[PDB]
């Protein structure tokens, strides 16, 4: 059992992008607690969203989290040029705890 | 069998916050008492949106209503480990936050809507208003003159909820003498002041009190003066002064305090965002006049606002007629203030109101190991959604005093003397003692209601309180059973 | 506007348990009624030491208060597996046993302190006491003559708590006809009888009742006899007779009953060790006399003590004047006895007092396995710290009888006849029916209070009870509205 | 000649509230005995 992300999207500056992460088998319940992380290259990963809709202090307001259908979605509205980074989704399975995705490289054109 | 005439309003199409006008036509011989009948329409708050987690929104009465993130306190910037927040309906049903048109606020009515509806009532005969009173005189004569046997009748007339008594069932009990089956009795309310999603249309039957509504022998004739010139003017209260809102959304906070024992405190904080209450339609607005077929006691009332500290001497010049027993109530201005969250519940209270909150938790301690079994392995602290609020009327006056023109008269009498003893000894069966310690009375005759004969009559008002200051003020309202002559 | 004169005590510096003297000076024309005002000071029990575990200490009223060891029962010599004991506050806060000056007892006030304070009141005119009564006559006329409208006033005057009514909130409910949002109404008390750590200073306004305090036409003049010779002698009650103690420490017993299910019963047993109450300083002791500017009904009372079995004939010779409606109450001697733990709560009760106890547990059953799931894997029985004690007044008399000189008069009438029916039919609005079944009345006239005219008047007392024996006794108190002549 | 309904009507209307407990004791109706629980935490909110 693993979590899968798509490899990449590209977004125009000032546009809205929706990254998706999903379980290989089954649904992504809100009890799986998706957590989205942003890693600028040359920098450690940063906590963007925990518990599917909440943001720690210092995270900009443009990041939003949701669960759509049977997957978790990170929506960036009005993405700037500082968002070009590697984006990781992590789901809390009961036995294996946090399982992190492969990583989606968001390209800001 | 005398009939009640159903006279329509003179102005027509009445609206809350606007003046209402009644006329007195000629259909009988004498008119003794009159009653305003209204049907208030249904009330329901507008549908709102459940907030997204982490969003703190400006709310009512200067309160920042917060739906904080997981792991933080009620303040959204204070960490609190283990705290997980959900949105629940006041009955415990989930809301799924973010869903539009799911949160709808429950709506009150104010306590005693029939008193607050007739905010200012005056009677005119080609102008020159003979009688004029307000809602404060009505709640004073409710607290003093209306007997306890007819208390449920007055509560049904003005649309106050009455306590329905039910029973639980047989219980274990014990008998300690130095075993028996016993039922538990509970009280609950389903009336207007109960917060409801859809308040039903309500029947207000407000009695009109004048000098000629007491004795049938003192009822004024309908032929001595023309019926055209007799008019009644009422100032109806606003919709915001009659209907309040209850928080229709509660942030439910689970909190796992790790350790031995591992407590799980679950609390509920209301999410109060004001909506748009629908406009109240006044339907079947009638006035019932008892036009039966075939010296006076005019009550002179006045309202004063006071802000002095430790000595508040107020002099009046309107009172010229001799004065019998006199009810005085010093209501705080914050009671009827719009900034009061409990304005609707605590408007009819002449003392400093506070709230005692029960938070009855459901404590349960569970052990897992079957080996250690001394300190429990887990606990639980499930609180109720709505905490129990007792309104306490703390006294507002320490030493009331009424000084006459030349003699001392009433000088620094304690409020418990004028609020409890004087209603207890003077007045007889008609004058009950009010439950409100702020409301009090000053007596001037030996026989207030025991006989229809003047047994004593006749001016400053002063209290040495400890509540009224620069930011805290007060409102004196009076009701004196003065005597007038009519010819 | 008649004034109230504030006459100081004649003796001065009054102390509980000592005599108090009042004089009547000359300032007005007639004096009708008078009220004793006393501000009792603060009450707080002395700081005590939390006991070490295993120590059993002698307590109050012949009870051995035990803080037993873990694994033993409440009896310290009886094994009880799984029992773990902790010391908690009545509010649930831990005490850390062995710590000096942590346990402080909560303090009652007795029910109706204003009645118990004036334990014996007499009026003297150069000696030769014209009127003399006790606290029992005061509680009898409270139960009978004081109406229900003025009940809250009398409870505020004599310092009795009144039940403040609050509401919980909206609830689910159901409607079964062969759904609706409903609020739940609770009652709570914050007054003197509530056990508190620090009792606030209290304003007793005790009414003085004499033969001339009823009708203003029958008020005795202040000029017919000199004002110097008129004296009032009152016997104030003891400090222990007014203020009682509540257990400020509770032994909390967790008990793990191993098995399937594995119950965890948690109970609370009070730790009651008497302390030293600080002395109540009577402050602002005054007598309010209504000295206004410009045949009799003397009540003859007596108190008797009885110890006979199955037939208790008592004859009196003090009653010589004609006797109108009469109130008699047979209070058990154990009610006012010092050995009674509930002496303060049950003193004003003319029936046999017992206690029915709610012990409302918070039951919760939890299963861990997710496979067996039929019988729960654990349970919980968390009780409240303070159990709910309803005081019940079982009837004291089976067949009351009053035999005259030559005729049978009252012969073996049941107590429910003389305690419920006679107040219901005879007396009118003034004479209410007491809630206490032990208190009863015997009528002699058709119109007790309906008119001011003698409509019938005139002697043994006998009851065929089943409680009074060798170790159980009783106390008869009377109040007869006799008629006297004054010239 | 009357029935039980006349009796309950005159109880509801004519019998006063002071004598309500007396009538409830005469016709054998239960009366609510009032008891107390004990000291509790509570709160005071003033604004």
């Amino acid at each position: 059992q693993t979590v899968i992300q798509e490899p990449a999207m590209s977004v125009s500056p000032g546009g809205t992008v929706t990254l998706t992460c999903a379980w290989s088998s089954g649904s992504v319940t809100t009890s799986n607690y998706p957590s989205w992380f942003q890693q600028t290259p040359g920098q450690p990963p940063r906590q963007l969203i925990y518990n599917t809709n909440s943001r720690p202090t210092g995270v900009p307001r443009r990041f939003s989290g949701k669960i759509s259908g049977n997957k978790a979605a990170l929506t960036i509205t009005g993405a700037q040029a500082e968002d070009e980074a590697d984006y990781f989704c992590g789901l809390y399975k009961r036995s294996a705890n946090n399982i992190f995705g492969g990583g989606t490289h968001l390209t800001v054109l | 069998g005398f009939e009640y005439n159903k006279v329509r309003p003179h102005t027509g199409t009445p609206t809350l916050g606007n003046k209402l006008t009644f006329g007195i036509p000629q259909y009988g011989d004498f008119f003794h008492d009159m009653v305003g009948h209204h049907i208030l329409g249904a009330c329901h708050s507008s549908w709102q949106d459940a907030p997204i987690q982490g969003t703190s929104q400006m709310g009512a009465h200067g309160q920042l209503q917060t739906f904080p993130r997981n792991g933080y306190d009620w303040d959204n910037q204070t960490p609190l480990e283990g705290a997980v927040y959900t949105l629940v309906d006041p009955f415990g049903r989930p809301i799924v936050p973010g869903t539009k048109n799911a949160y709808r606020n429950l709506v009150y009515y104010c306590e005693y809507p029939g008193e607050r509806l007739y905010e200012n009532v005056r009677f005119d005969v080609n102008g020159n208003s003979l009688d004029e009173y307000s809602s404060d005189v009505t709640t004073l004569v409710r607290k003093f003159c209306i007997p306890g046997d007819k208390m449920t009748g007055y509560k049904h007339l003005v649309g106050q909820e009455v306590s329905v008594e039910g029973t639980s069932g047989p219980l274990l009990c014990n008998i300690h003498d130095l075993l028996d089956i016993r039922r538990n009795v509970h009280y609950s309310c389903n009336g207007p002041q109960t917060p409801k999603y859809y308040q039903p249309p309500l029947a207000l039957w407000i009695k009109l009190r004048f000098w000629f509504n007491e004795n049938v022998n003192l009822a004024i004739p309908s032929v001595s003066i023309p019926f055209g010139e007799r008019f009644i003017t009422i100032k109806l209260a606003s919709q915001k002064d009659l209907v309040n809102e209850f928080p229709g959304l509660f942030v439910r906070q689970s909190r796992f305090i790790a350790g031995r024992p591992s407590r799980r405190n679950i609390r509920f904080k209301p999410w109060f965002i004001p909506g748009v209450i629908n406009e109240i339609s006044l339907t079947n607005n009638e006035l019932y006049i008892n036009n039966l077929f075939v010296l006076i006691r005019v009550h002179k009332t006045q309202v004063t606002h006071t802000n002095n500290n430790h000595h508040d001497e107020k002099l009046m010049s309107a009172l010229k007629w001799p004065i019998e027993y006199m009810f005085i109530g010093l209501k705080p201005t914050w009671n009827i203030s719009d900034q009061n969250p409990h304005q609707h519940r605590d408007w009819h209270k002449f003392g400093h109101v506070v709230n005692a909150i029960m938070q009855p938790t459901h404590h349960a301690e569970i052990s897992f190991q079957d080996r250690d079994t001394a300190l429990p392995d887990a606990c639980s602290s499930i609180s109720d959604i709505s905490p129990v609020t007792y309104p306490i009327t703390l006294p507002i006056i320490k030493n009331i005093s009424v000084t006459a023109h030349g003699i001392n008269l009433i000088d620094k009498f304690p409020s418990k003397f004028c609020s409890s003893y004087i209603p207890f000894h003077y007045g007889g069966n008609a004058i009950k003692t009010p439950d409100d310690p702020g409301a009090m009375m000053i007596t001037f005759a030996l026989k207030p209601r025991e006989e229809y004969q003047p047994s004593g009559h006749i001016f400053y008002i002063s209290w040495d309180t400890d509540y009224v200051g620069s930011i805290t003020t007060a409102d004196l309202v009076v009701s004196a059973s003065a005597i007038n002559f009519l010819l």
